[PDB]
């Protein structure tokens, strides 16, 4: 009955998004074809149902470059998704952002508002949207950014959720990775509802270490970011002792209208072979998820303090054991709150197990979390990547793409300090003050 | 940064409880009858401002607490301090708000060995201190 | 005669009427599918109050279940003992309040405020003689406590001749299930001081300490607590739904504890409490039953009372009983806790015996005190209020749906009013 | 009436309790479910001194049995006859006391006399008429030594007119149980000299004595051992429990042994005591019955009445007898064995009568002598604390848990002034 | 609801325990693969107990070559560990304790005390830990400082037995022995509430001359030690009679700070075919247990007197017996006790009879005895000991090694120092002083 549609736009986003509408799939038990074959619409909300017994997602999947959907249109979710939804372009944006926000995006964002229009119309109770899109890349970049700019204008006040990638520290794909990330921050700073973030190079060694894998290609790495993505949105779909919606980490994460980053975490994050070997109970799968050698970011939060908290039970899960296991966390000193803060939980627990993909890597469970901390420790993130970004533009290497392709040498120091006023707005927030 | 102690077996030093409670007494000037009424923590915290002046606030630190709830809150303020003064002595809070001798004790009694290790002969009165 | 209509808002009050309207139900020997399957006629004297008679001896209950997240209803009316409830009554929204007080006072509240007012009004008037309302909800959600409240200033502009109760579930010191909690909380009590005749304020974590001590229950879920809230929620009314030695109800109990229009924050109980297998070691009887309530232990709410003194109290027994041994403790009690009692209200204590006991006991008993203690709660969320506050913490999302600064003002200076005004009257002599 | 509170610490009197109510259900004919089975009505006719009563006819024992560690609580419970306990009485910890006195009174007896004190407050306001109270422990061990310490302590400042007993297992001279018995038992005489009313001293090695040369018995057991004890202590309870002749309660024999306040430390005995070939041989009489009580090798204290005089004699008889003969056997006892006895006290005979002879026996017959020969073994033991405190071993244990050495000295003063007294006053003329 | 863990340190801490834990699982009736098919909870102490009826032992099996920890990993029992309990370095120490406490064991020692702790964290009713290690190894020698330092550190007072090797007198593996047993007894002289010792000549002889084996491999020495720590835990594990526990053994057994090293003796040793021609009643193993040549250290009690005893029967024990045979023990000439010890016998019974592993080289008996003794016939192993040490450090051999592996001779100097100390006290403790 209430609705939410995705968008996913570059190759991460689409990568992602097929790896995570496989498991929806699942969990509703829907054929690749689209036909049907705690327990118990719940489809409604993610599929719409035609006159048949098909059912076709309610995603939107944009790229410039055709090479990446094209795998999509031949592979074995072929008779899936919608044949219009899949818009492709000729050219990609080649690592620039000007590229895919000034001369290639724009010829295609009129086609993209078209099919989006037309979505929502069908649909009644639109919640919001979902972008999966990256920060390093041309058109998961620049192109997100001009969709932002569009969709608040069409739709006023609506939640925004974006499952960004951040660039890691010493892990590089790209060596222009510091200035279009710079620029994105500085536009979708103002589009965003909340926008969580996700670093490649944690993932690694979650997989290596926990879940003990020497080969974690990008296909083992997108199964734990879609699990994150269906713990979500858990509650929209199933029914739980304490419901949570779409809006509510929309107020409890973000108390300033600038500190809207939270960081993910999941837990357990265990192989086959131990979980025979292991109890797996409330009490301590609240304490792996607050380790730090288990977050999915690359910052350690013992440097900083956390704003708020969220925690996403499912299973098996007492409300009564909830309680205990929280208050001695509390207790436990990897965790320091900020003053002004003295209530710093959410709790929602949800009657659903979580489910396991065959040919996967993680194992059946029957309990699982999903914490979406807001911490002060992320102002370390956007440090390192500012100095990045004021050594390489020192001597204005790679600026002439930029400036040739629509943009003027001006717009790139009003993204530089405004990242300044960010990151002394982050730090002075959460260090104390006199009364 | 500070010096740190154990206590596991030690003879010939363990002091009893009520030269233990005098010592407390003097040293800041209380009313103190038992030494389970230390599960406050709020002579806890004035020991740390002795023993190294500063890094404690002591303003966000409550002395009249007398609920369970308070009592959480003042030990996240006691020894927030030892990350800050580098030592890595971990205590049961969760155990000791409970004001029983089990802990109340054992916690003294280290605290006992690691006050007299940091300590230069430095006077100062809590009186005006505390108000 | 004298009805009451039953208003659930929000989740938990959702979840305590679905497993209060199956303690009434068998109560009253009625079937889930409606109609009447009872055996002795002493439940039927009395039906009209709670229930109400339709065609072919179907009764349906005179409540109205609303809630603006749609996801609620559809627990209740597709799971069991959903057939019994008039499909009329089941209003629901689009969209959940998100945890805030505008979002469910002035924008979304409102655009579902009168479409319950027009069902309200209509069993309103197909009442014979109304007695009062009841209202359960919680003051920590959004749409439970922003809209929960707009009933009630809405309800009293139209009878203001009425009484209503509120079995609010005030939030916990321990653990907070919304980081947000001060805000919506503060904001609710300054408009439940005002128009409301009485409020019974439960916790969720003594729950949690009656069932694992005294119920000793080891994986508590949330079924077995609103199992045990509902006993008490029917221990008020079971006084005008069967006949007694000596009869009370809602009206006889607001004049008897409360002294003052601004103090009705009541802290209940219940006895006897004991587990499945230590059933057979005790004696039911009167002399253990007055004993269970006094301990701090058995209370409903996380507020010890021995650091405050009891006001007025009543305790509303129930089952087969003579009338001796009832009065004979209760001065026993008074004489041997002489400090814990007001000194300038005597006799400070109410009495009011049933004569049907519940299903599967003996007897038993409900306890309803007006204490003291109850101020060591609101000094707590005020203080939590007064830090969040001045940092203007999660503020901006509250200014822009209506409200402003100007209206927190208001609600942080009544609710230290009402603290100065708790206090006083228990140091005075 | 006259209620009888029974509590029971440590391993010992864990055991010692379980043997004491087998006894007692035989006798007042109580099925180990729980409910009456017997037949004759004087059994019923003064149940409640300890029984208790309960919903359905049960019967509930008035015991509090506790000790730190778990295993004798699990053991109790999984055996047999562990089904009429009633579970709220069932009080362990975690970790044991681990032989220490200071761990014992200072470490767990906090929470565990919290919780044993709330059960006994309950326990003693349900009761209508408060007789006394029992406890069985033992002055070796660590959690009996020091929490029934701190116990009777609790309950001497809680209950300052009334009675208690205690019955104690005293440290052997031969082998020793534990290393460290000296300084556990100076310190729980110090106490109970100081806040106990009377105490019964009972030996191992002297009932392993009494067991393999009066029974004939190849392997005397430990639950031999209980079952002469807790027949000694049925045969004291019997008096009051049961009609007689010439009835007599604890605070009659209390008044009539006890006469000065630091003087309470009997010596008990039980008659007749033969083995199962040769029991009918005997013919069972006052004459024989008294001659068996009346020699030191039928003494339950490993001390020799010939290195004493007896201060004063209580005989407790059971079973139907003749006044007469009782009496004329009484005076011919007395003169014929006048050497060993007080002058300055005349008439140093106390006798009581009762009506019931115990399971399977025509008559019996319990002797509790207050004489002057536990100086030897006070005396003995002090010298072993003098020693090992000369010597400071095993002290740095009692000193690290909140102890001193200026506690050892004063227990080790008071001893020696007892002892002094206990001298002196035997040879006063 | 009493939990009591066990550390293996070094090759014969990991064999001893691999030996102990076949006899739990065989005790217990417990199959090598973890399932089942006065006992019941009992297995709770040792056994923690998953969501399926495998049970899995609490047990950190730690080493730094990996040779021995593979083989076991190969071994029969290998469903029964924890996969994730079994921690495994690069290089040993090679008979270093330099390299095993100060370069190499401060690279693993943080992975080990998390394990520890989230194996304390898991249990409720801690009780102690077990401590299996050698005394000559480096390895060995090194991490049992380090770990009793760092548990010293974290855990206040808890209850830490250790089971030892002592070097026996002639015969011998390492040429560096005195060197390990100076330093480690020198730094965990104030780490332990109680050592047992245990040497291998002792036991050679055992077996040769009681059990009549003349090919006694290490795996009879390894039975011997499991019965014997069986033994000791037997109380706890088990209902009886008269039951001790770990603070009772310390509490009776150590009557000053330093005086903490008792030996332990074990009755009745017998074959197959002595059995049948034996009674084995209460006094003669008595006797047995106190007779000198079964003692299982290289040194005759008749040179010392005894300070504590602690005798621990197990089967069909009458006390009436026990006490008859100790007083008669107590009598006899041989037995000579401390003038300040009046008192000198802690007993302990228990219900439960020793069981036998098939295979093994003792038979069923229906009775068994443990003997702990704290006695002064220890100085002369710590005398010969220190004249070890200072007759090969008197030309500074091996010190190359010690300090180029970060150490300096002020360590060695001191560890002699407190030797000497260590001596003195324990011989003017032993004999006799007026008043
Ligand atoms: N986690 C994750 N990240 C991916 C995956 N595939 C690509 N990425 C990220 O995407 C980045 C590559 O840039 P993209 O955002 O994909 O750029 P694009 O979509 O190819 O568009 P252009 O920049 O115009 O070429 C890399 O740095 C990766 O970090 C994936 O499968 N999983
Ligand atoms: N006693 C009891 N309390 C409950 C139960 N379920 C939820 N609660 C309490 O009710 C609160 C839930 O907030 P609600 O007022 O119901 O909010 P909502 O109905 O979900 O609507 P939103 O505020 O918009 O999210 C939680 O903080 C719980 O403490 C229950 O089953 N029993
Ligand atoms: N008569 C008799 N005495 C017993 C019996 N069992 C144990 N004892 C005595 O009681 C003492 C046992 O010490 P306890 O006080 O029970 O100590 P515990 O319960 O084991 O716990 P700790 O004090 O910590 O050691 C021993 O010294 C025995 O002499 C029994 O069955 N009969
Ligand atoms: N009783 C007994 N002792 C053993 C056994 N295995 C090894 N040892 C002892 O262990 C000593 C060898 O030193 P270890 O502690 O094993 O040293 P390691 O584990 O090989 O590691 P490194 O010290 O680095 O060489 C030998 O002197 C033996 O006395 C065994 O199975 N039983
Ligand atoms: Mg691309
Ligand atoms: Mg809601
Ligand atoms: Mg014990
Ligand atoms: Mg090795």
């Amino acid at each position: 009955m209430r609705e939410c549609i995705s968008i996913h736009v570059g190759q991460a986003g689409v990568q992602i998004g097929n790896a995570c509408w496989e498991l929806y799939c699942l969990e509703h038990g829907i054929q690749p074809d689209g036909q049907m074959p705690h327990h118990h619409d719940s489809f409604n909300t993610f599929f719409s149902e035609t006159g048949a017994g098909k059912h076709v997602p309610r995603a939107v999947f944009v790229d410039l470059e055709p090479t990446v959907i094209d795998e999509v249109r031949t592979g074995t979710y072929r008779q899936l998704f919608h044949p219009e939804q899949l818009i492709t372009g000729k050219e990609d944006a080649a690592n620039n952002y000007a590229r895919g926000h000034y001369t290639i995006g724009k010829e295609i964002i009129d086609l993209v508002l078209d099919r989006i229009r037309k979505l929502a119309d069908q649909c009644t109770g639109l919640q919001g949207f979902l972008v999966f899109h990256s920060f390093g890349g041309g058109t998961g970049s620049g192109f997100t950014s001009l969709l932002m700019e569009r969709l608040s204008v069409d739709y006023g006040k609506k939640s925004k959720l974006e499952f960004s990638i951040y660039p890691a520290p010493q892990v590089s794909t790209a060596v222009v990775e510091p200035y279009n990330s710079i620029l994105t921050t500085h536009t979708t700073l103002e589009h965003s509802d909340c926008a969580f973030m996700v670093d490649n190079e944690a993932i690694y060694d979650i997989c290596r270490r926990n879940l003990d894998i020497e080969r974690p290609t990008y296909t083992n790495l997108n199964r734990l970011i879609s699990q994150i993505v269906s713990s979500i949105t858990a509650s929209l779909r199933f029914d739980g002792a304490l419901n949570v919606d779409l809006t509510n980490f929309q107020t409890n994460l973000v108390p300033y209208p600038r500190i809207h980053f939270p960081l993910a975490t999941y837990a357990p994050v265990i192989s086959a072979e131990k979980a025979y070997h292991e109890q797996l109970s409330v009490a301590e799968i609240t304490n792996a998820c607050f380790e730090p050698a288990n977050q999915m970011v690359k910052c350690d939060p013992r440097h900083g303090k956390y704003m708020a908290c969220c925690l996403l039970y499912r299973g098996d899960v007492v409300p009564k054991d909830v309680n205990a296991a929280i208050a001695t966390i509390k207790t436990k000193r990897s965790i320091q709150f900020v003053d002004w803060c003295p209530t710093g939980f959410k709790v929602g627990i949800n009657y659903q197990p979580p489910t396991v993909v065959p040919g996967g890597d993680l194992a059946k469970v029957q309990r699982a979390v999903c914490m979406l901390s807001n911490t002060t420790a992320i102002a370390e993130a956007w440090a390192r990547l500012d100095h990045k970004f004021d050594l390489m533009y020192a001597k204005r290497a790679f600026v002439h793409w930029y400036v040739g392709e629509g943009m003027e040498e001006g717009e790139f120091s009003e993204a530089r300090e405004d990242m300044a006023a960010l990151e002394k707005d982050y730090e002075e927030v959460g260090v104390d003050s006199v009364e | 940064m500070a010096v740190n102690v154990y206590s596991t077996s030690v003879t010939s030093e363990n002091l009893s409880r009520h030269d233990m409670l005098a010592w407390v007494n003097d040293s800041l000037h209380l009313n103190y009858t038992k030494i389970e009424q230390l599960c406050s923590g709020a002579a806890y915290c004035q020991f740390m401002d002795m023993l190294f002046p500063g890094c404690v606030h002591l303003r966000k630190v409550k002395f009249q607490a007398k609920l369970e709830h308070e009592y959480i809150h003042n030990f996240k303020v006691l020894q927030a301090a030892f990350k800050k003064m580098g030592v890595d002595k971990i205590i049961p809070v969760e155990k000791l708000v409970k004001g029983k001798f089990q802990d109340n004790f054992e916690f003294i009694q280290w605290f006992k060995k690691f006050f007299d290790a940091n300590y230069d002969g430095k006077d100062y009165n809590p009186l005006l201190a505390r108000q | 005669m004298r009805e009451i209509v039953h208003i659930q808002a929000g989740q938990c009050g959702n979840q305590i009427g679905a497993k209060f309207w199956e303690v009434i139900s068998d109560e009253h020997g009625i079937d889930p599918s409606g109609n009447y399957v009872g055996d002795s006629d002493l439940q039927l004297e009395r039906i009209s109050v709670y229930y109400n008679e339709a065609s072919s001896h179907k009764y349906v209950p005179r409540a109205i279940l609303v809630d603006l997240e749609p996801g609620t209803m559809d627990s209740v009316r597709s799971g069991a003992f959903g057939h019994l409830f008039r499909p009329d009554n089941f209003i629901f929204g689009q969209s959940g309040a998100g945890n805030n007080w505008a979002k469910g006072h002035y924008t979304e509240g409102a655009e579902l405020v009168d479409s319950v007012l027009d069902v309200v009004r209509k069993e309103c008037e197909n009442c014979d003689c109304l007695q009062g309302f009841q209202l359960t909800h919680s003051l920590g959600g959004g749409t439970g406590s922003g809209m929960g409240t707009l009933l009630i200033s809405k309800v009293r502009e139209e009878y203001p001749d009425r009484i209503m109760n509120t079995f609010s579930v005030v939030p916990s010191p321990k653990v907070s299930d919304t980081v947000v909690e001060p805000y919506n909380a503060t904001l609710s009590i300054h408009q439940l001081v005002e128009n409301t005749d009485e409020t019974y304020c439960i916790d969720n974590e003594a729950l949690y300490d009656i069932c694992f001590r005294t119920l000793k229950l080891a994986t508590p879920t949330y079924g077995d607590l609103n199992h045990l809230v509902s006993a008490t929620m029917s221990g008020v009314t079971t006084s005008l739904r069967f006949p007694g030695q000596l009869n009370a109800d809602l009206r006889k109990l607001a004049v008897n504890m409360v002294p003052f229009p601004r103090l009705h924050f009541f802290m209940p109980g219940f006895a006897p409490l004991t587990a499945r297998g230590s059933q057979q070691y005790r004696a039911l009887t009167v002399p253990e039953l007055t004993q269970q309530m006094f301990d701090a232990k058995n209370m409903m709410a996380a507020c010890d009372p021995r650091h405050g003194r009891y006001l007025t109290v009543a305790t509303v027994f129930r089952g087969r009983m003579s009338m001796k041994e009832v009065d004979e403790q209760m001065l026993a009690i008074q004489s041997k806790n002489s400090s814990y009692f007001v000194e300038w209200i005597p006799n400070n204590v109410k009495v009011a015996v049933c004569d049907i006991p519940p299903r599967g006991l003996k007897m038993s008993s409900t306890f309803i005190g007006n204490s003291t203690a109850i101020q060591e709660l609101f000094k707590r969320i005020s203080e939590q209020f007064t830090a969040m506050f001045r940092r203007k913490a999660f503020l901006h999302w509250y200014t822009g749906e209506g409200m402003d600064e100007m209206e927190f003002t208001e609600a942080e200076s009544n609710m230290n009013d009402l603290v100065s005004e708790y206090q006083q009257y228990q140091d005075a002599t």
